[PDB]
């Protein structure tokens, strides 16, 4: 009865966790904090440039699947 | 300079600069203040508007 021909249950959570999140907008500011790394998520324009070394390119994310370079692996 | 058959009246308006005094009694208005929002939009090729 637990045939489970679909592979959906308990696998597709891991794929939806990657394919889910939208780019952030409308983040709120508190005067007490006034400057946080969560702000810097939106502040960074997240550039595409070369340091000519392999690990630095892995960091910068030029070896991106999309057209626009995405760092973070 | 002969007087015509009629007489005449003139109406004018004037504007006066005034430094003003405002008085308000204690605790007359209750204000509700919300969390401020910061949003980003319409990125130019060399700029982004917030």
């Amino acid at each position: 009865m637990k045939v489970q021909g679909s592979v959906d249950r308990r696998r597709l959570q891991r794929r939806i966790a990657g394919l889910l999140p939208p780019p952030a907008r409308r983040l709120n500011i508190s005067r007490g904090s006034e400057f946080t790394r969560d702000v810097r998520g939106l502040v960074e324009e997240h550039a595409q440039a070369s340091s000519l070394s392999a690990a630095a390119v892995w960091r910068a994310g030029l070896l991106a699947p999309g057209e626009v370079a995405v760092a973070g692996g | 300079k002969i007087h015509p058959g009629v007489a005449m009246t003139v109406v004018r308006t004037d504007e006066i600069l005034s430094e003003n005094i405002l008085f308000s009694s204690r605790a007359s208005t209750s204000m509700f203040i919300g969390t401020p929002n910061v949003s980003r939009r319409e990125a130019r090729v060399d700029a982004v508007t917030f």
